[PDB]
């Protein structure tokens, strides 16, 4: 079975550099080509580069040419993407993938992708604030309560309700990039009206890039 | 570089996505399906041949210079984003087209509109966030205008929308209006005004500071 | 875009064809008719020891650059 | 007898075979040292492409004769 596992992603200042790794298994990279392809949050796929490990020949997209260096190490069965002169617009998930002659140019196996974020902002734990349920948040037989996960950098953050017990009716919204350059998001859950007087509600926020871990109880207002 | 464009369809519809093409580019066109949060999957290679394990309702065709992807009858798992890929023998450059997101059409459903005042905890930090929530609506298009003592706001709020819910086909929307504690304390009525196809006229959810 | 493939008869005649990878077995036979005069009705093409179905493609059968097919006529 | 297989990097490789050795068996011998499946190999001599059915003596290849190798890495 074929697998591609990329690593090395993370946070860099504009101007800085970073090296991505793509470890392959279940097949030999010298029997075809390896591609890097990236996807900016909420946007389409963009091809970056390819190498043919057996010869060492490379090819590069225009938006990347003078500053990225794709390469391969056959003995380790790994491929690399060396990214220099990094700029904010380089922010994306980066996938590696392979083309095998039999699929006539098409890319058949892709890894899950690693996140590269380029920004002058400093890594920071989120502030968590309750979104208190109330009459202003009930309709019929149900109430909405939530947490505002505010002012964190970079992505990602994880939100769970009551340590895993509550999973139904949860909406965790996509994070937005604020004008300050920091991220904010909402996590809300709708529960039956009458469980507010019996159950306690605690959202669990994990921000791994900064080792912050907050629990916030959400009381009705 | 850009966001995908959106196509609204029903289970059982025929869909034909086209990929505009050049003389320079080769006819070895590939198609990928990508679901939210996951990596793309190969559907079609060499313009019109099926990748191993792809259902027969997927086909590919060459309309002269252009290439097409067709799904003859849409199944629930086919609702995703589709990308064409082009390759030039002259430059050895690959290019992915814009990407088309097929979403599920259903009867128009108005949102439930909720509002949340700022927590005391945040208020002690010198900041004030008011959050307005729009629950389970269709279609995705809604407008949220903030009002502070009946002054229409702009440039102090942020909006996010969830993926189409896979079970009921509705969307949700959260919007945050942020002010400084001071500016917050100088005003009384904080109102969220919502316009949507499922509403006869705009609905307002408001509260008075305190 | 275009590939070059060979079509060998059993009379010892070899014809060179210009095809796309995306081309269908039907178009191939129509190209054979175009320059050779042999009807698609009466053609049967072999690659890697298998007969090729009309509704499928060159790429379906992993037919590559400068590959060789055999052409067997039917009565 | 002995023959040389030439790539495109200039990295010419040595080999040892009989005239009765098939074309398929030669590609398998290159795989053992180069790590590339026979179906991705195209072998050339005198200007002709070589078929995976004939022998060395069919195309009449002698000792110290040069063969050219093309790899199928990209399809189309």
């Amino acid at each position: 079975e074929v697998q591609l596992v990329e690593s090395g992603g993370g946070l860099v200042q504009p101007g800085g550099s970073l090296r991505l790794s793509c470890a392959a298994s279940g097949f030999n990279v010298k029997t075809g080509l390896i591609h890097w392809v990236r996807q900016a949050p909420g946007k389409g796929l963009e091809w970056v580069a390819y190498i043919t490990p057996y010869y060492g020949s490379t090819s590069y997209a225009d938006s990347v040419k003078g500053r990225f260096t794709i390469s391969a190490d056959t003995s380790k069965n790994t491929a690399y993407l060396q990214m220099n002169s990094l700029r904010a617009e380089d922010t994306a998930v980066y996938y590696c993938a392979r083309e095998y002659y039999r699929w006539y140019t098409a890319i058949d196996y892709w890894g899950q992708g690693t996140l590269v974020t380029v920004s002058s902002a400093s890594t920071k734990g989120p502030s968590v604030f309750p979104l208190a349920p109330s009459s202003k948040s009930t309709s019929g037989g149900t109430a909405a309560l939530g947490c505002l996960v505010k002012d964190y950098f970079p992505e990602p953050v994880t939100v769970s309700w009551n340590s895993g017990a509550l999973t139904s009716g949860v909406h965790t919204f996509p994070a937005v990039l604020q004008s300050s350059g920091l991220y904010s998001l909402s996590s809300v859950v709708t529960v039956p009206s009458s469980s507010l007087g019996t159950q306690t509600y605690i959202c669990n926020v994990n921000h791994k890039p900064s080792n912050t871990k907050v629990d916030k109880k959400v009381e009705p207002k | 570089t850009q966001s995908p464009s959106s196509l609204s369809a029903s289970v059982g519809d025929r869909v034909t996505i086209t990929c505009r093409a050049s003389q320079s580019v080769s006819s070895a066109v590939a198609w990928y399906q990508q679901k939210p949060g996951k990596a793309p999957k190969l559907l079609i290679y060499s313009a019109r041949s099926l990748y191993s394990g792809v259902p027969s309702r997927f086909s590919g065709s060459r309309s002269g210079t252009d290439f097409t992807l067709t799904i003859s009858s849409l199944q629930p798992e086919d609702f995703a984003t589709y990308y064409c890929q082009q390759y030039s023998s002259y430059s050895s450059l690959f290019t992915f087209g814009q990407g088309t997101k097929v979403e599920i059409k259903r009867t128009v459903a108005a949102p439930s509109v909720f509002i949340f005042p700022p927590s005391d905890e945040q208020l002690k930090s010198g900041t004030a966030s008011v959050v307005c929530l729009l629950n389970n609506f269709y279609p995705r298009e809604a407008k949220v205008q903030w009002k502070v003592d009946n002054a229409l706001q702009s440039g102090n709020s942020q909006e996010s929308v969830t993926e189409q819910d896979s079970k009921d086909s509705t969307y949700s929307l959260s919007s945050t209006l942020t002010l400084s504690k001071a500016d917050y304390e100088k005003h009384k009525v904080y109102a969220c005004e919502v316009t949507h196809q499922g509403l006869s006229s705009p609905v307002t959810k408001s509260f008075n500071r305190g | 875009s275009h590939m070059q493939i060979f079509v060998k008869t059993l009379t010892g005649k070899t014809i060179t064809l210009e095809v796309e990878p995306s081309d269908t077995i039907e178009n191939v036979k129509a190209k054979i008719q175009d320059k050779e005069g042999i009807p698609p009705d009466q053609q049967r093409l072999i690659f890697a020891g298998k007969q090729l179905e009309d509704g499928r493609t060159l790429s379906d059968y992993n037919i590559q650059k400068e590959s060789t097919l055999h052409l067997v006529l039917r009565l």
